[PDB]
């Protein structure tokens, strides 16, 4: 195209910005609770709620 | 000598070709400068102004001659669809990369090619004093823009660790398999496992049919959790399902073809070590060639690889009638 | 789209010039 | 899916659309304000 | 130019290594003052107390080294001997004091009396008392506490400054009893002729030290090199009556107590921290030598690393350093305050 | 270590560019000539820097290894004399076209095709403004031009013949001859 | 500049004779700056012009 | 190995033709076609026996006298005795014209030492062996050399110079019959134009490619000394011109060289053209230019306008460049690059006025004690950049931006940065002035550090005390600064050291 | 690697790393071969 | 840098021409033609193979 200017499109500076990501995973786990005597079964667990 | 970018080519334009120049566009953070040559300046062409639209990160240059890559380039990547075309840009061309190449370059041919071809391009550029590398790229298209591809690279461990920060641009799983041509043979393996597989899961879902199980997503999901589960079959589950119900249905087209996994299946058998007046008794490899050819004999070879459900029974006719003509 | 390649340039030299300039391909 | 929306940069020391340049004085080039729209319903990025 | 990202290596070394550019060459030698002496006296907490020869067997028993690792006694990995609670562990009571009337500083906002930190420092002082007896009203810590004071307007000349830190170096060598600490005059005189080195530095004056020692206080020739010595005034008639007056006391039997450390041996560590300063081409290297001496090795640092960077600015004081001294944070929060607070003071 | 980084890895490293390309040349230049500082001891006479003046300048660049090939003020083009090419470039377009060309790029010439924006379309414009230009020179309003080659072998043989027997650089001389 | 032309007056606005008459019409009773200034013994210059040395010669001669 | 154009090198054979006629070859008679070395061709070998030949006897060799003596008896039989004290290399150039001039188009074997068809195949394959800089060069001899003859010659002329090319005896007839074709010649008078065309294009040519590595070197080595400025100045070219004559020279340099070439040079060399005219186009949409930044009055509305525009223009540079002052805040090369390197846009939009830094420094606030314990330690931890600004009566005055950003103000609008790992920051300059209306110009020329002093400029203590500050009459500064000041001393309810005996 | 941390103070830790792995992994072994019934545990020559 | 020799730059030539005149010989067999002679519109320069006297049919 012009030969002299990289991007010759010329996108705004921002656009070639990256981005950065981090997981809520990474912040906090998630623990899953083992079933109790009350609530034996997700059947059962379900019927309570 | 000089401090400036690494000069990274690619050479190949086709259906892969494309998501690996986007890939190094898009993760090269102005760390090198990306050469793109094309047969067709058009496409190269297409291609840079596309990547500069979508917004790269990296300056680029197109090239329509061997000559111009090779004097440009300090890296070159091929990604070719067949064989042909690879040796004739390797090693038949006037201006032929590995003839040409300088004290150095390092060529890395990721289309798959035979292991004659392999060691003779090895052999030339390691008389020119340049490296090379046969790297068998594995995944469709959209794996290669996830980056979720795979590489076997065969070669010099020094070579693969420098090219390492490349390879993860646009590939995963890299396996530095060893010496020169460990890569094809990881390929030509890895094609006969995906073809007999293939025709193991049609014959499957066909019997399932026979049987009478008219669900396909509740066989998978036992199947994965035995021991009978399989890649080829979780992904041609469907395809497979619809075709034995419908045989009227024509299969459609995908970037991985019979014609294209038949080619790399006869460079597999070329470079397999003979026993002398017969071949190797491979029960299960034999048929899944003779089914595959079958397929590929009615105008289907540029289809998918699942239309080979219905043309299971026509390589066993034309094996009968090959076994009764000399009895 | 497509790239002006020039080749109308390249006509211009297939006219015997040195009838007219004299030897005005070389050095001078 | 042709790139038809984005055009080429302007190089360095181009003329205007309207032959405008910010070259010597400014009689050669041409105001072009009074063209505009009186009133702009929101704000215009200029 | 760039380099193929691999093994995700972070941008920024430190949270304000990009930072430190955002200031004027005046503002990045204001916290770099604050920032070397915080380096430098973290970097000589590991071997606080050590001797020379104690420092010199530290250095060959850690002859391992693999080309890319800082000096040995830099920031050493030995066993404490002091085991010090919660914030002597990684610093000194020098630098506790320091810090303090640094936060006082930065609060404050510009110029402020003495009476903002005497309660902070008598606080400390009751905290830790071993260190108050051990290093009280003597030079080397008075000193390295009224080191800082020229970062609150660096265009100050030598009398406003001495003006000014006269009300700090009283309450510093303000005994609690009646035991009538002697030479305090000796000890502020001493004392503004460094702060004279230290301003102008800060000023990059062509030769700080040269000129300091021309313009410094009568009777302070011992405590510059003895190359530059000959500039410096001669000792005042009025110093000699007072010295006399000292002497009348004819009282053998009464010895001071709380300035443990002899004023000759402080005079003598600061003319080797002088010159060392003077001599270092680099902040890495003046550190090394400063700890190199043995001794105290903190306030050696304490004052070279002040010095080095009144010199060069913050960003010549090495980022992992920085990063390896433990209150970088708030230290770096409290300098850039001062340095942009100095300027422009709310009451004037 | 060069192709070694900070945890031992093997890394890429550009092939070396040739040791006879200018930008090679220009880099050895900078890096083995004399520094900047060491050109002028004293400074200009009115508190501006030395090199100004062409004296300097070529005492500056016989320092530096470089033999000024200008070094009169009037031996440098000077192309502020000119009155014809700024007319055309004024109002037909660049005429030489390659004369700022990076790599195949920044070409100021006529399209391939032809039609109103072709090579005949263009070359007769050109000729029109000189056709004015020579109008301008008949009419006394430019000096006349010399004898040019085309000129020359356009002109009859005796005219030819006499011109090169004579050495005559202008018409006028021819006349006067 | 501008020219807005009304012909509702006349009998029959549809005239391009009409038209161009007072168009000329127009362009006739107009003075050029050059002509108000000599009329009035003024700088043309300044009499359209925003330089503040110009208002002494709104000022009278003192 | 070592490829020249003595020995051509081996060329792919799915190039494109060079030569419009070759697109238009049959594909047989493409594959008709042999390889042959270049002087193969009939026209390569009369030009390496003619031309080439007389070129290479300067070259030091044995037969250069030999071949010499004959050169100059046919010289002197030409001139008689005149020509004898005419040079060797004279004479050697009075045959190679001679040679040139009498070169002739036709049959094979009947004379002629090559056919046109020969001419156009030999022409074709010398355009097809060219590289980038081949092609370069070949376009630069056009313009040199040809290009001025097409301006000054009329199509007739250029129809009947191929008809002489083409040498054919009924088709020269043909053409010369014509009586319109004999009288629309043109005139040797007015082909003397031509000199003077190729003159100028000639003196722009060497202008550049001889001046262009004089004002390199000066500009490279020492810059403060030659700036662009200086060197338009004393060599008497256009400021733009001499500028563009540099960038060009660096990126020929680095194409030529195969280097990416260093894409910061113009914005160096165009840093205030780069803000000015670099804009992003849309397709099909055409765009305006701004004469005035903004609708401003005049500055010879007032006088004591006119005296500060002076003031200010005394204190600015005419022309900043990269090494000038207010550039000296990128100490290392990392700071050069980076500000100079594919973020000069945004680092010249973040503030109006070039000073000596680009933003503010960041500096991280403390968290407040949560009583809660470990139990809550986490919640301030996310995925994202919580950021928090200011409102309220006295804060988001657009005209009041300066003031409200200015650091050294103790009512200054309170920004804070939560970052996804609980870390409470500061904000940056350019996060700051995101809240208020976008200023979108800059300033090039002033630099405060050169301004005017003592001359017309003393601020007075008297001006400052006619408001007459008395901390007596009103107490507020002693609130704040009883506000400022540490509060610990309270809970010890003189002070004095610890004793310990 | 920590800003002052030292080549043999990396090395102690890649060493305590390789310790917990090691013990992690035996444990781990040990559960599966609870788990399977088989034997896993083959090569015990890092006791 | 080396000889401008002409007795050993025939190498290749001699193959293609062996080649084409066996290709030739197969065209005389089936009465074959290489390409319009005049100017068509496959052809509009009507490029024409020269004339050649010891050159067989």
């Amino acid at each position: 195209p012009h030969k002299s200017y990289k991007y010759t499109y010329m996108p705004d500076p921002r656009k070639l910005a990256p981005i950065e990501t981090t997981q809520r995973s990474e912040i906090v786990p998630q623990s899953i609770r083992p079933p109790t005597s009350y609530v034996p079964n997700h059947e059962t667990f379900l019927e309570r709620a | 000598a000089i401090k400036r970018s690494l000069n990274v080519g690619v050479v190949g334009m086709g259906n892969m070709g494309v998501p690996i120049a986007r890939n190094l566009g898009f993760k090269a953070r102005s760390a090198m400068y990306l050469q793109i040559h094309s047969r067709a300046l058009s496409k190269a062409k297409r291609v840079c102004d596309d990547l500069s639209v979508d917004g790269a990160t990296c300056a680029m240059r197109i090239h329509d001659r061997y000559s111009t890559m090779t004097k440009w380039c300090d890296v070159i990547v091929l990604a070719l669809a067949d064989v042909k075309a690879s040796r004739h840009a390797l090693l038949e061309d006037n201006e032929s990369l590995i003839m040409n190449a300088r004290k150095g370059q390092i060529i890395v041919d990721h289309t798959t090619v035979d292991a004659e071809t392999s060691r003779e391009c090895a052999h030339e550029a390691a008389r020119r004093g340049a490296y090379f590398l046969d790297a068998p790229m594995s995944g469709s298209p959209r794996a290669c823009f996830n980056g979720q591809l795979l590489l076997m690279v065969g070669g010099d461990a020094e070579t693969f660790q420098k090219m390492l920060p490349i390879f993860h641009m646009y590939a995963d799983n890299v396996f530095h398999m060893g010496e020169s041509g460990s890569g094809t043979a990881a390929k030509m393996i890895s094609q006969a496992l995906v073809a007999s597989h293939n025709a193991a899961a049609a014959e499957a879902l066909s019997m399932a049919h026979a049987l009478g199980i008219e669900d396909q997503s509740k066989l998978v999901q036992v199947l994965d959790a035995s021991w009978g589960s399989s890649t080829m079959l979780r992904r041609n589950a469907p395809l497979l399902q619809d075709l034995i119900r419908n045989p009227d249905k024509t299969p459609p087209t995908s970037a991985v073809s019979v014609d294209r996994l038949l080619s790399d299946l006869a460079h597999l058998d070329a470079s397999l070590p003979k026993r002398g007046g017969e071949d190797e008794p491979f029960p299960v490899f034999d048929a899944a060639l003779r089914s595959l050819a079958a397929a590929s004999d009615a105008g289907m070879g540029d289809r998918d690889l699942a239309s080979v459900v219905h043309y299971i029974e026509a390589g066993e006719a034309e094996l009968r009638n090959r076994t009764h003509v000399p009895l | 789209n497509e790239a002006e390649k020039h080749h109308d340039l390249h006509m211009f030299y297939t006219l015997a010039w040195w009838k007219l300039g004299e030897g005005i391909f070389g050095v001078d | 899916h042709a790139n038809t929306q984005y055009q080429h940069a302007w190089p360095l020391l181009s003329h205007d659309d309207l032959g405008n340049s910010d070259q010597s004085n400014n009689t050669k080039n041409i105001m072009y304000s009074m063209y505009m729209p009186k009133r702009n319903k929101g704000t215009a990025p200029w | 130019v760039a380099k193929l990202q691999h093994n995700s290596a972070p941008t920024t070394l430190n949270f304000y290594e990009k930072s430190f550019q955002q200031l004027s060459d005046v503002q990045q030698r204001q916290t770099g003052l604050l920032i070397g002496a915080a380096v430098g006296d973290a970097a000589a907490r590991a071997l606080d107390g050590y001797t020379a020869e104690e420092v010199a067997a530290v250095a060959a028993e850690s002859g391992s080294l693999q080309d890319e690792d800082e000096d040995p006694v830099v920031f050493a990995s030995v066993t404490p001997r002091e085991h010090k609670s919660g914030l002597l562990r990684h610093h000194s009571y020098t630098f506790y004091l320091f810090s303090q009337l640094l936060r006082v500083m930065a609060t404050s906002r510009g110029d402020f009396p003495v009476q903002y930190v005497k309660n902070e420092w008598v606080a400390t002082a009751r905290a830790h008392p071993d260190c108050f007896v051990r290093e009280h009203a003597s030079l080397l810590h008075v000193l390295c506490i009224t080191m800082q004071l020229p970062v609150i307007y660096p265009w100050a000349d030598d009398s406003t400054l001495r003006e000014y830190a006269s009300g700090f170096l009283e309450f510093l060598t303000e005994t609690p009893a009646e035991q009538a600490v002697a030479s305090r005059e000796d000890v502020y005189a001493y004392t503004n002729s460094v702060l004279g080195v230290a301003l102008r530095c800060l000023q990059s004056n062509p030769d700080p030290y040269r000129n300091a020692a021309f313009m410094a206080a009568p009777g302070t020739a011992h405590v510059f090199p003895d190359d530059l010595a000959l500039y410096c005034p001669p000792a005042l008639v009025g110093s000699s009556h007072s010295r006399t007056e000292e002497l009348s006391e004819t009282d053998s039997e009464t010895v001071p107590l709380f300035p443990a450390r002899l004023l000759e041996s402080d005079v003598r560590v600061v003319r080797e921290c002088l010159v060392v300063a003077r001599g270092a081409a680099s902040f890495a290297e003046g550190i090394k030598a400063a700890i190199h001496l043995g001794g105290p090795v903190c306030q050696r640092s304490l004052i070279v690393g002040a010095l080095l960077g009144a010199r060069m600015g913050v960003r010549r004081i090495p980022i992992s350093w920085l990063s390896a001294t433990y209150d970088h944070v708030p230290l770096v929060t409290l300098a850039l305050q001062v340095a942009q607070w100095s300027w422009n003071p709310p009451h004037h | 270590r060069a192709d070694v980084d900070a945890e031992g890895n093997s890394i890429l490293e550009p092939l070396a560019v040739s040791p006879t390309s200018t930008l090679a040349w220009w880099e050895k230049w900078k890096r083995e000539t004399v520094s900047k500082h060491e050109l002028f001891t004293e400074e200009g006479a009115d508190g501006t820097p030395k090199g100004e003046t062409f004296e300097e300048k070529n005492e500056a660049l016989r320092m530096m290894g470089i033999t000024s090939s200008f070094q009169t003020k009037d031996l440098v083009p000077q192309p502020d004399r000119q009155k014809l090419l700024p007319l055309i470039r004024r109002e037909e377009g660049e005429i030489a076209g390659s004369l700022w060309a990076m790599d195949g790029g920044e070409l100021s010439y006529p399209k391939d095709g032809g039609g109103p924006q072709g090579w005949g379309v263009r070359l007769w414009r050109e000729r029109q403004l000189v056709k004015r230009e020579y109008q301008k020179v008949l009419d006394g309003y430019r000096p006349v031009p010399q004898l040019s080659t085309l000129g020359n072998s356009v002109r009859t043989a005796g005219d030819q013949l006499d011109i090169e027997r004579s050495g005559a650089q202008t018409p006028g001389e021819l006349s006067d001859y | 500049a501008g020219c807005r032309i009304n012909l509702k007056a006349t009998n029959n606005p549809k005239s391009p004779t009409h038209t161009v008459e007072g168009v000329f019409e127009a362009v006739k009773a107009l003075r050029s700056v050059s002509e108000i200034a000599a009329s009035r013994g003024k700088v043309p210059h300044s009499l359209i012009y925003n330089i503040y040395p110009y208002l002494e010669e709104i000022r009278r001669r003192k | 190995p070592q490829w020249d154009l003595w020995q051509s090198r081996p060329r792919s054979e799915d190039m494109d033709e060079a030569l419009q006629p070759f697109m238009d070859m049959p594909k047989s008679l493409k594959d008709r076609r042999y390889d042959i070395p270049w002087w193969a061709n009939p026209f390569g070998a009369w030009y390496l026996q003619n031309i080439l030949s007389l070129e290479l006897l300067k070259l030091k060799s044995k037969t250069n006298a030999e071949k010499i003596a004959t050169y100059r008896s046919y010289m002197r039989s030409l001139a008689s005795g005149k020509d004898n004290t005419m040079s060797d290399d004279d004479v050697i150039r009075n045959i190679i014209k001679e040679r040139w001039k009498t070169l002739e188009f036709g049959d094979r074997n009947a004379g002629y030492p090559c056919t046109f068809g020969d001419y156009i195949q030999f022409l074709n394959e010398w355009f097809k062996s060219l590289d980038e800089e081949g092609m370069q060069r070949l376009r630069e001899h056009f313009d040199r050399r040809i290009r001025p003859l097409l301006a000054v010659m009329s199509p007739v002329d250029i129809l009947w110079l191929e008809a002489l090319t083409q040498n054919s005896p009924h088709n020269k007839e043909q053409l010369q019959r014509k009586i319109a074709f004999q009288t629309s010649l043109g005139t040797p008078e007015f082909f003397d134009m031509s000199k003077r065309l190729r003159y100028e294009i000639n003196e722009d040519y060497k202008v550049r490619d001889e001046l262009g590595p004089e004002l390199f070197a000066l500009w490279s080595k020492a810059p403060e000394r030659w700036p662009p400025e200086r060197l338009s100045k004393m060599y008497g070219l256009d400021f733009t011109l001499v500028r563009k004559i540099l960038v060009w020279h660096h990126f020929k340099a680095c194409y030529d060289a195969c280097v990416e070439p260093d894409w910061s040079l113009p914005k160096r060399l165009f840093a205030l053209e780069w803000i000015r005219d670099v804009r992003a186009r849309k397709h099909g949409l055409f765009y305006g230019k701004m004469r005035f930044a903004e609708q401003k009055i005049t500055f010879y509305s007032d006088r004591f306008l006119f005296r500060d525009l002076v003031n200010r223009r005394e204190a600015s540079y005419a022309n900043v460049w990269e090494m000038d002052d207010p550039y000296r805040f990128l100490q290392t090369e990392q700071d050069y690059e980076d500000y100079w390197g594919d973020n000069y846009d945004v680092y010249r939009r973040m503030f109006p006025e070039m000073i000596g830094r680009t933003g503010e420094p960041v500096q991280q606030y403390g968290q407040m004690p949560i009583w809660a314990g470990p139990h809550r330690q986490h919640a301030n931890k996310s995925e994202h950049n919580w950021m928090f600004a200011e409102i309220g009566v006295n804060v988001g005055h657009e005209a009041l931006k300066k003031l409200e950003l200015d650091p050294t103000n103790e009512k200054r609008r309170r920004f804070v940065i939560r970052q996804p790992d609980g870390t409470l920051r500061s904000a940056k300059m350019s996060e700051m002035r995101a809240w208020y209306w976008k200023e979108e110009w800059a300033d090039f020329r002033f630099w405060a550090p050169q301004m005017e002093w003592g001359i017309e400029n003393t601020p007075s203590q008297e001006q400052y005390q006619e408001h007459v500050p008395d901390t007596t009459d009103a107490d507020f500064r002693k609130q704040r600064r009883i506000q400022s000041r540490p509060v610990k001393w309270f809970y010890e309810s003189e002070v004095r050291w610890p004793d310990v005996i | 690697r920590y800003p002052v941390e030292r080549h043999s103070a990396h090395e102690l830790r890649f060493v305590q790393a390789r310790e917990q792995l090691l013990q992690r992994s035996f444990d781990l072994l040990t559960k599966l071969e609870k788990h399977y019934g088989e034997r896993l545990l083959l090569d015990r020559a890092l006791l | 840098n080396k000889p401008l020799l002409f007795w050993g730059t025939g190498v290749s030539a001699v193959q293609q021409a062996l080649r084409h005149v066996a290709e030739d010989a197969e065209r005389k067999r089936q009465g074959l033609l290489l390409a319009p002679p005049y100017p068509c519109a496959e052809n509009p320069w009507g490029w024409r193979l020269a004339k050649d006297i010891l050159d067989d049919n």
